[PDB]
């Protein structure tokens, strides 16, 4: 009767992007297609609702750039690209 | 469509208009009263405009 997963629906964790494939070319709007066609509505039902929609993906920064590995390791990537060498081996030394 | 289907129509139309429903009573006195009790027990809380 008072069945809880009617009662206690919330959104899931990760929810705003969870649907987003990974890709570089559109991703807002392929975002949108894979929410709208993940929730059951088909696009000849939509209409014209389905054209110029767009929905937050993973390979979006924040800052608003196409991102294909997580930001961490774009900074580690570029702080792993400076590292002189800490003692080196030259005659005059002292 | 000649005289025969535009009777017919005609016929089928009233045939809908007719025909008795408790289904807008419910929607002007029950319905509401619905609501209202649903709206305090969900987990999330209505959003409207």
């Amino acid at each position: 009767t008072a069945s809880p997963a009617d009662t206690n629906v919330v959104p899931a964790k990760d929810a705003p992007t969870t649907n987003s494939p990974p890709s570089t070319t559109s991703p807002n709007q392929a975002a949108a297609d894979a929410n709208q066609q993940q929730a059951g509505i088909v696009s000849s039902q939509s209409g014209p609702n389905a054209v110029g929609d767009s929905a937050p993906s993973t390979s979006v920064n924040n800052d608003g750039d196409i991102i294909t590995r997580p930001t961490s390791d774009s900074i580690a990537a570029v702080a792993n690209a400076t590292k002189p060498a800490a003692v080196v081996s030259d005659p005059q030394s002292m | 469509v000649n005289d025969l289907t535009r009777r017919t129509m005609t016929g089928v139309m009233t045939a809908m208009r007719q025909v008795k429903t408790m289904t807008p009573f419910y929607i002007q006195h029950m319905c509401p009263t619905e609501l209202s009790v649903l709206a305090s027990v969900t987990v999330t809380p209505p959003f409207q405009v």
